[PDB]
């Protein structure tokens, strides 16, 4: 049911990754997807966001034009075209337009070290 | 018997009744007014008291707006004998004693409009919105003007009173969207319709500089630009060249020929780009339309489910369909309107658990039955399914021209104020007194109201030009004609002639259509419908 | 978006906000002030005007905020 | 060297490329050529030789046709002083002794153009065409008439050198079929824009009649349809209504209500309907010519299969490459173009090509290598694409309208001929003499070809019209000037405004595609292209 | 390789079948069919033709209208939705426009009863 | 479409005549003079004009004709 990542691998500056953000609690649609990562040391820092409801794949400042998402709805995942030493992680806010105050993120993911 | 008081809390079950009904009409909740969590606060029994009251803020724009039109004229406070009437139109002009009982009354009913969403918004929820903030300076304007119009430069009243009424009215707000997404566009292609009169106005300098043709019209640069800008418009047509004519036949040649490519190859590709830049932002309009509901089914869904997990029950549908009030029975609906899910999850044998499975399901059920009922020829056809249909289709495409015409009227009566006299002189030369226009005018508000609509359909349009620049004694009352001229066709080419096309396509749709889905199968299909929206 | 070392954020004036808590975060409070689910009620939220009042009790951190689709933290 | 001929020898490699050349850049080749066995034969020889000579056959038609501007007047043979021009033109007017030398000459080539068919038709093939019956008709009117000049009615010669003009070129030819097809929805759309004047000259009739509009133009109400008609064109504009302008500014809301609905509803709705038609007519044509691709891509398929079975070899479809002359490395192409069609048989591993693989694999070689070498600004883009796309795409609906005018010419030659004089006393309080239109005559042929024009335009057309219903006394001079303006703003309309809109579409999308042809794959597909077709 | 037809139960007057026309020797796009029969004592009758190729699903004069003629590629069938007590064949000339002479109607079916 | 019972056929003058022969019609000559395949060739053809000679000799019946789909049986 809870999340996985996957298409954290080993990446060279230059090069980028593709994520992929896998589900199996029905996590495309209704209960839409989050990329939020952490840097060693400091803060969260969101990523990406995707609605595969209202069909709006939104991010962030400073990545804006930079980190590219896309989803599969038929296997529930999100995937993530790619100083990005980061740590990443999914999210499952209920909401997708303020998702910040009565969604939250609910779930978040295992983990990964990009 | 009446469900529209609910604002008193009504249940959970019975609370979805109003966001399932609000995404059928396609009305509007504010986003602020769904932000607060219970969407049952004081925020939404005070947009309820807008909506229902909303004849005393709509029929007041009219109050305000054709103030302008009984007004006075600008300017006989300085000239002489103003109830002999030199060539004045037919209104009364209302005193001053007359215009504060008519704009006091007319701005007790318009800050009422304007501060009202502080009953359903904050104190900084409303002043972050810039449709919000403009329309709290025009009223201070309007404010200041009735303060000024009380105890005693230009005075800009009638331009702020053209700009409440298009920001108050939607649909004209709307589609001054449209007018200000397409003008990126649209400015190219007037910067390439100039080059096209610049360089053939070149030639036609160039080629009868000598001659009898370039002796007479075409006597310098300025003054071929400037009738070769009216040949565009096919208005001065043999007049331009007929010494050119009578000289060498051949001259014809240049002129049969740019007015061949200046009317059937440009005009219809500024007609084409205009109708291409329409149909890319009026479908961005759509979709930025569909939102406006569809973050409606996402509230409704969203109250439907007690721990916001993201599932419907089947028996949690079927509890939701007698809160339609539309369908007499319970258990033949969800046995027949999964099947009409074109992509059922089937994840259990009952229900099915998706937000975009619902998003589609409420809104296709708006179309098929259509049984709510509020207590509270076939030769002429498509051609009168369309002419019925755009009655009120182009009620917020002819009310921004309408909002066009009344802003030039108004600068229209102050640039070009009482001129056109019986004490002039000047005018009883030009081309307005010898075919007696002599009225068409522009000297009340109606008078040059009416002009401006003998400009828009361009019968002679160019008597009034050329009658205006010999009143004014400038050259730079061309300015006026011809900026008329470029924003209405723009706007007499998009929001006219390139809607009238692609509503003619949709009644042919409705009658093509329809008889490809009587006999295709026995109800609505929903992938039909997607793809065929996306054909012409 | 900024925190404040009862524990504080910054900055969307009463529903903007979700309060999070080796680990992965951990939600605690959305819209600061609805205990989510499994946690003891020792921490609890409240909105006070352009401050939202994450709070500590008992003895034995990155709050939130979007307006449309752009989400921002604490630190 | 020379691949011009190559049909005397044509082996399985040779006479394949003879046809597989005659479906890349779409000509012609008679179905009963293509009927005989061999396709080598007596017929295919001269064919040949005509589409080689064919610069004698078309610059003829021409010579044909515009001995019509350089013809005399018909009506000077009655009449007194025709040197002394009264109003006429400049060509010269070519004596009895100038028309023999010059039109067995014209009727030199005719019976070597209609009578060369019979060099690859038969004497029963030919005569059973229903085209080519007409053309040897036109051609014995023309032998006639020749007969008739040597040795001494209305003289019908100039209107049969525009019939043999228009079915002598194809294209012309061509569009007419569209006309033809489309005449059936205009006369419906005709006569319901008929039905909207006959109303609204009712009303205007009924509603002016005491007062003082309807005692001055609004007479009766024949004399108000003939204004209301002149209005819906907007060439009136006010000063139809001026003097029920003058007695009460209310009744404006009538006029300028009536030139709001008749041009931006109506006119826009003759327009979508013409578009709509355009559309349909079209595609019904591409459909008709696309179908003559395949019936050469199965005379294509059906020369190679010697054994006769039903499908070609994979080695044989290499090995007849060769003398395609397209690429060098021969057999490293169709092994990936199996994939890069959509399908296969694969019921063998090679030689298993189906007639209709064949068919779009021929259609796609010669577009995306093409290399045969028979040796014998981005802001601005899109409108210039199509601006120069148009300058060949309306050659023919532009070259149907010059013989439409030309029509017209000999008509208004005929009817309206001798009668703008500098003799006459009716002229001279007419619209020509006070807005000094004494040339743009119809007292010639040149002279009466540009009026058309500048009837075309609409440039104060109903001078023209006023002046000829008063200088031929009748109500009957209406009716020429009335037939111009349905018929051809139909075709200035339908194949003029309705072509250049959909021609910007499609340099519309070879404008955003092109940015999917080298991003979503480097070679062509053949199912995107079929599905891009009906999406937009 | 050679012909089946199938479809030809037992009709009654007012109502119709539908035909089918098997084939195995690549029978359609390439080798096109053609519905041709014959009442008892009669001679032949030709009433449907089509090609898979052109697109065009063309038929007679007497049965202009009442007969309507259909394809399947996918398993090489030519449907047929249909006094007319007759025997159905089919046939497969290899041309389509003129098939009098140059292909014959090649392959005709092993017979029905209709 | 006109028979004649050496056979004729009548009425497309040249390349548009096939003639054919318990049994299903077997083909005998395409084109009226191209004698089909696994065939004696007692059966020859020849167009004669608006006549069309199918051909009896040896002792021990459908001509055809088109224009463009519609298709002229004998009897
Ligand atoms: C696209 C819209 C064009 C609009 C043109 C405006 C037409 C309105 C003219 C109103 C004139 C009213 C004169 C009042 C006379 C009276 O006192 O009765
Ligand atoms: C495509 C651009 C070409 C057109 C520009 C040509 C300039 C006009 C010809 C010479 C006239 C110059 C304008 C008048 C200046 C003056 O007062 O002398
Ligand atoms: C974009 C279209 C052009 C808009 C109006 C045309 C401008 C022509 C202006 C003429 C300038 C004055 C004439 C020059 C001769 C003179 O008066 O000395
Ligand atoms: C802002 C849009 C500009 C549109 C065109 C403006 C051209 C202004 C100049 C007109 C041509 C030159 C004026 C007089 C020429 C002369 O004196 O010979
Ligand atoms: C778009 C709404 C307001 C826009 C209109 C602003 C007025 C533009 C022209 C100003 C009118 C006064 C003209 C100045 C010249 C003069 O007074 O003679
Ligand atoms: C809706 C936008 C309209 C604004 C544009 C209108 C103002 C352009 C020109 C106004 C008059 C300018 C020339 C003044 C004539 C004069 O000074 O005599
Ligand atoms: C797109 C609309 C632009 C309006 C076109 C230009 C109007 C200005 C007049 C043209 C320049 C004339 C200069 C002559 C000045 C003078 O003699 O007073
Ligand atoms: C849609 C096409 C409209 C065609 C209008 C016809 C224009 C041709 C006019 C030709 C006039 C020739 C007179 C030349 C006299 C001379 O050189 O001696
Ligand atoms: C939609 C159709 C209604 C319009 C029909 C108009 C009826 C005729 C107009 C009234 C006057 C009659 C005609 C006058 C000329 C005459 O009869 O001499
Ligand atoms: C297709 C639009 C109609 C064409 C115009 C029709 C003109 C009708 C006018 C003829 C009647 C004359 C007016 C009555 C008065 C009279 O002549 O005695
Ligand atoms: C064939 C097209 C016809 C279109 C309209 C034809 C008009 C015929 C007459 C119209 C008005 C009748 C004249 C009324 C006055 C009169 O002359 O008595
Ligand atoms: C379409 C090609 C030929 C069609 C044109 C045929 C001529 C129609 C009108 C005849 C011209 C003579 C007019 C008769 C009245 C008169 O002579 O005054
Ligand atoms: C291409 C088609 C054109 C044919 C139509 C043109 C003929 C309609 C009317 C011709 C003149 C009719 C009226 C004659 C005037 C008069 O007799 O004085
Ligand atoms: C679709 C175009 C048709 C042409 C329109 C009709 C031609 C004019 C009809 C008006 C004639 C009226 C009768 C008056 C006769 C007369 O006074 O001699
Ligand atoms: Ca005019
Ligand atoms: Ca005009
Ligand atoms: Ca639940
Ligand atoms: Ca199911
Ligand atoms: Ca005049
Ligand atoms: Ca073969
Ligand atoms: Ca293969």
């Amino acid at each position: 049911v809870q999340l996985v990542e996957s298409g954290g691998g080993l990446v060279q500056p230059g090069g980028s990754l593709r994520l992929s953000c896998a589900a199996s609690g029905f996590n495309v649609y209704s209960y839409s997807i989050h990329w939020v990562r952490q840097a060693p040391g400091k803060g969260l820092e969101w990523v990406a966001s995707i609605s595969s409801y209202y069909s709006s794949t939104s991010y962030a400042d400073s990545v804006k034009g930079r980190f590219t998402i896309s989803a599969d709805t038929s296997k529930n995942t999100a995937y993530l075209q790619m100083e990005d030493t980061a740590v990443y992680y999914c999210a499952r806010s209920y909401w997708y337009w303020r998702t910040s105050t009565l969604g939250g993120i609910d779930y978040w993911g295992q983990g990964t070290l990009v | 018997s009446e469900a529209i008081t609910h604002g008193t809390p009504f249940q959970k079950a019975a609370a979805l009744v109003d966001l399932a009904e609000d995404g059928i009409g396609l009305p509007v909740e504010i986003l602020d007014q769904s932000s607060f969590g219970e969407s049952a606060r004081y925020y939404f029994i005070f947009t309820r008291l807008d909506l229902i009251w909303s004849l005393n803020y709509f029929a007041l724009l009219f109050l305000n707006f054709f103030e302008q039109p009984l007004w006075c004229e600008k300017n006989p406070k300085p000239s002489c004998k103003d109830r002999d009437y030199y060539y004045l139109g037919e209104l009364p002009y209302l005193t001053n004693a007359e215009s504060i009982i008519y704009e006091v009354i007319t701005l007790a009913i318009l800050l009422v409009h304007t501060f009202f969403p502080i009953s359903y918004e904050g104190s900084r929820i409303f002043w972050t919105s810039r449709l919000n903030l403009v329309k709290v300076a025009c009223v201070v304007i309007l404010f200041v003007d009735v303060l000024v119009d009380f105890l005693y430069p230009f005075r800009i009243a009638p331009y702020v009173r053209v700009i409440i009424f298009i920001l108050s009215i939607r649909e004209l707000r709307d589609t001054l969207v449209l007018l200000s997404g397409m003008l990126g566009t649209y400015l190219n292609i007037l910067a390439l319709w100039m080059l096209f009169l610049l360089f053939a106005s070149w030639i036609a300098f160039v080629m009868f500089e000598n001659t009898q043709q370039g002796l007479t019209v075409f006597t310098s640069y300025g003054a071929t630009l400037y009738q070769m800008f009216i040949l565009f418009t096919t208005s001065n047509n043999p007049d331009v060249w007929i010494p050119a004519y009578k000289s060498s036949r051949w001259s014809s040649v240049f002129f049969v020929l740019y007015v061949l490519i200046g009317v059937y190859f440009v005009t219809n590709l500024i007609l084409a780009v205009v109708y291409d830049s329409f149909k890319e932002q009026l479908a961005k309009q759509v979709s930025g339309m569909d939102q406006m509901k569809r973050r409606m089914l996402e509230k409704a869904f969203g109250l439907i489910d007690s721990d916001k997990n993201g599932e419907i029950d089947k028996n949690q549908c079927i509890k939701l369909f007698e809160q339609l009030t539309n369908y007499r029975t319970l258990p033949k609906i969800s046995k027949e309107e999964f099947g009409l899910i074109f992509d059922e999850l089937d994840d259990t044998r009952d229900f099915k658990i998706n937000k975009d499975e619902f998003a589609d399901l409420c809104q296709a059920i708006a179309l098929r039955f259509q049984k709510e009922e509020v207590p509270s020829v076939q030769r002429y056809r498509a051609f009168i399914a369309t002419f019925i249909t755009l009655i009120p289709s182009l009620m917020p495409y002819l009310g921004t021209i309408f909002c066009v015409l009344c802003i030039y009227c108004s600068i229209g009566v102050q640039v070009f104020g009482g001129l056109v006299n019986a004490g002039n002189k000047k005018l009883f030369e030009t081309e307005l007194a010898e075919d007696d226009y002599l009225l068409f005018n522009f000297n009340d508000y109606p008078n040059g109201m009416v002009t401006l609509f003998n400009l828009l359909v361009m019968g002679n349009w160019q008597v009034w030009m050329e009658s205006y620049k010999d009143l004014t004694g400038t050259w730079w009352s061309i300015t006026y004609f011809v900026s008329f001229y470029v924003i209405t066709i723009l706007l007499l080419l998009n929001l006219v002639v390139a809607f009238v096309l692609e509503a003619f396509f949709t009644e042919l749709d409705l009658e093509e259509e329809e008889k490809c889905q009587g006999q295709d199968s026995q109800e609505k299909r929903n992938r039909r419908r997607s793809a065929g929206s996306k054909s012409r | 978006m900024t925190q404040s070392p009862t524990i504080t954020c910054r900055a969307s004036v009463s529903s903007a906000v979700a309060w999070y808590q080796g680990k992965a975060p951990k939600l605690l409070i959305y819209s600061a002030s609805s205990l989510y689910s499994g946690v003891p009620s020792r921490f609890s939220g409240s909105r006070s005007g352009t401050d939202f009042t994450l709070t500590i009790s008992s003895l034995q951190y990155y709050c939130q905020q979007s307006s449309s689709s752009l989400i921002t933290f604490g630190q």
